[PDB]
């Protein structure tokens, strides 16, 4: 399934 | 960046910019993390067994609003805030990999993470606010990318 890291972190 | 790229955005970027995009859940709990995404799914299947009356408790429903500043959810009915994120503090969003309509994401307290659990009103919308909180890290990503020469 669906899973995004934040780049900002 | 290992964030929603362009063609999975579900919104107009504006809506994250200049407004916000803003979605009713159930909300499950949120439970202290040590730390994969074991730690979503170990999570998640344990906030559900919490809500597991067994039949399931009568689980808040949450306003989820989103923007490139963030997260916040409030109760929808009392309106009160639960949590207000700064989007530098979110590490991650995923889907339950066991219940698809199921989904969280992970903040940075302290030195420790929260993981925020909620089960969607439909699996259609568990996707869409997965995507929702991605693109919101990826235009926020570009929005900062911009700013500094």
């Amino acid at each position: 399934p669906l899973s995004f890291q934040n780049p900002l972190f | 960046t290992a964030s929603t790229p362009v063609q999975y955005w579900q919104h107009h970027p504006e809506k994250l910019i200049f407004q916000s995009c803003d979605y009713k859940a159930f909300y499950l709990g949120s439970m202290l993390i040590k730390e994969g995404t074991e730690s979503t799914q170990d999570a998640c299947a344990k906030m559900r067994a919490n809500c597991q009356k067994s039949q399931m408790k009568k689980v808040p429903t949450i306003i989820l609003s989103v923007s490139y500043k963030g997260v916040k959810f409030i109760d929808a009915a009392n309106k009160n805030i639960i949590a207000e994120h700064e989007i530098r503090n979110i590490s991650c969003a995923a889907q339950d990999p066991e219940d698809l309509s199921t989904f969280a994401y992970i903040t940075k307290d302290s030195n420790h993470h929260y993981c925020h659990v909620f089960t969607a009103f439909d699996v259609n919308l568990a996707y869409e606010i997965i995507l929702t909180l991605g693109q919101a890290f990826e235009v926020a990503y570009q929005l900062a990318l911009q700013a500094r020469k």
